[PDB]
């Protein structure tokens, strides 16, 4: 029953709230959950002229995209992670259901 | 512009079973990438298109490299005269 | 414009006369001769004729040479 | 008769079934492919005649007169330009052959009636 | 041979072999992360994409 379930987004906030959700309802499932795994969090990073141009002063832009990563092992059958996680989801976060 | 009649009757046939055609601005394609059961390029679909716009029959979206094409009523009407189809059978977009 | 050196051109391509109705050499009896061969290609259909030279033949779609 | 020629030629311009001339209608004798035929001789025709009726008649093959060339060009599908009221122009072209489906029509037992006789 | 001859020249690679996904333009693309676009147009629609300036 070694499952491990992936929880990607943009956001920080939203993430945390529904891992929260998730551990709270594993919780009042009284079953035995994992805590949670914070990954590093990778960030893709893009330098580019600000101007179209070639006249100017060579000044450039700074763009980030942080990339935050979670994960959830517990031990039930994947019909009850399909009725825990099927409901009142972000629409930031996403997800991906894996059995080991 | 020259082209064998086969390709433009079945991209009248892909207008009769749905109310819409997308293409991509390049003539460098040898296959349409749903039309690869035919040898069917691409310079004949969009000329065909824009010559139905010419004509007054369907619309044009464009804004980087796809093209959208409407399908207006008298252009369905020209459809329906032209494929000497019976006229009782309704496309997908009306039909729920 | 206009230019040094001369206009170019189109090959505008001769055309027939009923010259294949030259070549259905049918007689006033129960003959029917054809003076060109049918075509041996068998990816092509049926009615379709080589083309006849002094010294070669062409084909019309298959590309083949009959040459002595 | 004339009627059912005009019925069966309409049949061939809505189903495409249209072997017009004389290139693809011999291509289509030739290839075993060949139902119903139409001839129009006595126009300006001194050996062209003779030369369509000697490629025509080959095997089991029937044929309609018309006078005119230009009297079969208004339902043929070939004149098909300025349908606002009469046509721009009729030109005439000699044999058509028809290779219909449809073949649930009075028209085509009005036909084989004449040709069966 | 005009149908073997238009495009007898290969593209497998090169300049030409990219094209940006907006405009068609050979200059100034990047292909990080694959994004495939021109620099001003990328800067242009950064916002939507989730590209956020921050540093």
């Amino acid at each position: 029953h070694r499952i491990r379930i992936t929880l990607t987004s943009r956001n920080v906030k939203s993430l945390e709230k529904v891992c929260a959700d998730l551990i709270r309802g594993a919780k009042e499932k009284n079953l035995k959950v994992k805590g949670p795994v914070r990954m590093p969090t990778k960030t893709l990073r893009i330098t580019t002229r600000k101007t179209p141009c070639g006249e100017g002063s060579k000044t450039w832009d700074r763009f980030q995209m942080r990339i935050h990563k979670r994960l959830i092992d517990l031990h039930s059958p994947s019909e009850i992670v399909k009725q825990i996680t099927s409901i009142s989801i972000e629409p930031g976060v996403e997800v991906e259901v894996t059995i080991a | 512009m020259l082209m064998p009649k086969k390709n433009r009757i079945a991209i009248y046939e892909l207008l009769f079973k749905e109310g819409v055609m997308v293409a991509k601005k390049d003539v460098h394609m040898p296959k349409h990438p749903e039309l690869a059961d035919k040898n069917v390029p691409n310079l004949h679909v969009m000329k065909a298109m824009q010559s139905l716009k010419s004509r007054g029959y369907v619309k044009e979206q464009f804004a980087w490299r796809h093209f959208y094409w409407y399908l207006t009523n008298e252009g369905i009407q020209y459809l329906r005269d032209y494929l000497h189809l019976p006229p009782e059978i309704v496309p997908a977009t009306l039909r729920r | 414009k206009s230019y040094t050196t001369p206009k170019k051109n189109k090959h505008k391509r001769k055309k027939v006369k009923l010259a294949v109705l030259k070549y259905y050499k049918v007689d006033e009896n129960g003959k029917i001769s054809r003076l060109r061969r049918e075509c041996p290609s068998d990816e092509c259909g049926a009615g379709v004729f080589m083309a006849s030279h002094f010294d070669r033949h062409y084909c019309g779609k298959c590309c083949l040479t009959y040459c002595f | 008769v004339n009627t059912a020629l005009q019925e069966v030629l309409k049949t061939a311009l809505i189903h495409d079934g249209l072997a017009r001339g004389i290139r693809e209608a011999a291509k289509a004798l030739d290839k075993r492919q060949a139902h119903l035929c139409v001839l129009a001789s006595n126009c300006d025709e001194p050996m062209y005649v003779k030369l369509v009726e000697a490629l025509c008649a080959e095997h089991q093959i029937n044929l309609i007169k018309v006078d005119d060339n230009k009297k079969l060009g208004e339902w043929v599908g070939l004149c098909k330009i300025d349908r606002e009221g009469k046509p721009r122009k009729v030109v005439g072209c000699s044999c058509v052959v028809v290779k219909d489906y449809g073949k649930e029509s009075q028209a085509k037992d009005v036909i084989e009636e004449y040709f069966k006789c | 041979g005009h149908q073997q001859l238009y495009w007898s020249h290969p593209r497998k690679f090169g300049q030409g072999s990219r094209s940006c996904r907006v405009c068609s333009n050979r200059h100034g693309l990047i292909r990080k992360y694959g994004l495939n676009m021109c620099r001003q147009c990328f800067r242009q629609y950064a916002k939507d994409i989730g590209f956020i300036k921050l540093d």
